[PDB]
């Protein structure tokens, strides 16, 4: 449900499926 | 006289996953309504589709600049020029999306706001779009959206503190927020993590749904996270 | 002379998602190149761009459509038209994209073909979106998509078969389009299930990977579905 | 991987994700 209802989720959802080896970008929980 | 068929023309624009035009059938809705007691579910239709709009860009921008990052740490200038441009288009969708929610929040929707939760909710939203701003901008626009941000939110606070419950979900939403707004911002953990305890510890005090549960879930994360490094 | 930033511009799109301008970054690629024979990279980019972009469209139009059925179920004709309008603007930029590709498809890329399995794919990619047309349409423009798909297909299938291994990517992969051909279209489960475990069987006796042993589990899943009801 | 990979998987994603009781599509999958 993190990766479906916050933007941190869905960006490390969609970062990680990519197979990005960038490093991994600071962000919080918002709504 | 019938401006419900857009409200049923925007729940197919949700369902088909076509953000941008949702907008536009919710836009509709606060002018040909005029000036209007806004009802629950065109607000929240309001809310989530500028949300989606706005996180499809974001998620790029974010994506977009961490890889101008790793670029930099290489010193390609032929590489990182091309990013920046293209980040240069990102950054301009963003502005006028928010360009567009303002001042339509402002005109016809922060006026008209007659219970308790209705102005919280309101002021919230205005105080996360500036917030939005924020993220990108850099001259006197970023600082605007700083103080835009921080008056916004403290005026939606002290209605949200005393009007509502502490298990309200748009009270511990904003105090959500306002608690990101701190640490990513203002780069001021301090006055952060002491929001976000404060709103989580009055909550639980509280407790004896749904909505409430998840948001409490993610004050408790970011204070792991942001005492970790 | 540098045709490769947009071999760049596009990894970018792709990473940030956003898809349509992948497309205009792969539209520059096969024109600056003039009539170059196009290589791996830029051709699976292609494959890619178009075909995410189609797929936003396609699952737009199967949630609609779906929603429309509903509709009709109860006779809301003040409901369906709304809906049906709406789908007639999806239709409307899907027949854009594909009348995008393939005479793209058809001028810089079929003719300048060199390889057996370049042959194999450019055309299998013909007949896809040929098959995509057939989708929606309805009048002569949807028989002669039927048409064009059969022949471009089979055109592919002949190479397929003959120069190349039966464990293959792209030779189950025309013949699991191939397939679906057939059976949505054509309406005739028969000669497609016939087709299906034909590909599928001298796929098994080559056995003896990662991009062929995903297909294989699709054509089976297919067989099962078109052996249900 | 079938709802990354296929349009059956991602339609079939998206309709459970939502809450929406219309009749399941037919449909098969393809690449
Ligand atoms: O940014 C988003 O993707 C988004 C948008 C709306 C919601 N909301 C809901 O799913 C929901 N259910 N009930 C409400 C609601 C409506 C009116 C008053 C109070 C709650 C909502 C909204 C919702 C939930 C929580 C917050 N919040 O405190 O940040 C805002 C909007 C959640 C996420
Ligand atoms: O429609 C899509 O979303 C899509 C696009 C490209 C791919 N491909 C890959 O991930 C991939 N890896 N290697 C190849 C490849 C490239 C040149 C020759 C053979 C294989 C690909 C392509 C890919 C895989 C399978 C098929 N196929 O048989 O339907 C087409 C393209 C998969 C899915």
């Amino acid at each position: 449900r993190r990766e479906l209802h916050t933007l941190k989720g869905h960006v490390e959802a969609v970062v990680k499926l990519k197979g990005l080896d960038i490093e991994t970008i600071q962000q919080s929980y918002d709504i | 006289s019938t401006r419900e068929e857009n409200v049923y023309m925007a729940k197919l624009a949700e369902q088909a996953e076509r953000y941008e035009e949702m907008v536009e059938f919710m836009e509709k809705v606060a002018k040909t309504v005029d000036v209007e007691e806004l009802t629950v579910e065109e607000r929240n239709l309001l809310s989530v589709a500028y949300k989606n709009v706005i996180g499809a860009r974001r998620a790029s921008w974010r994506i977009i600049s961490s890889i101008e990052q790793k670029e930099e740490s290489r010193g390609n200038e032929d590489h990182v020029s091309s990013i920046k441009e293209y980040r240069g288009k990102i950054e301009a969708e963003l502005s006028k999306i928010c360009d567009g929610i303002l001042n339509l929040l402002e005109s016809h929707l922060i006026p008209v706001a007659s219970t308790a939760e209705s102005k919280v909710f309101y002021l919230k939203m205005k105080g996360d779009y500036h917030r939005y701003l924020a993220e990108f901008k850099t001259g006197a626009e970023r600082k605007e959206a700083a103080e835009n941000t921080l008056l916004a939110y403290k005026s939606a606070q002290d209605i949200a503190l005393a009007e509502l419950a502490p298990t309200h979900p748009i009270r511990l939403g904003l105090a959500l927020n306002f608690s990101v707004f701190y640490y990513e911002i203002l780069n001021s953990s301090d006055r952060a993590c002491n929001l976000a305890k404060q709103a989580f510890d009055d909550a639980i005090a509280e407790l004896d749904y749904k909505d409430s549960t998840l948001i409490m879930q993610l004050l408790r994360d970011n204070l792991t996270l942001w005492t970790s490094d």
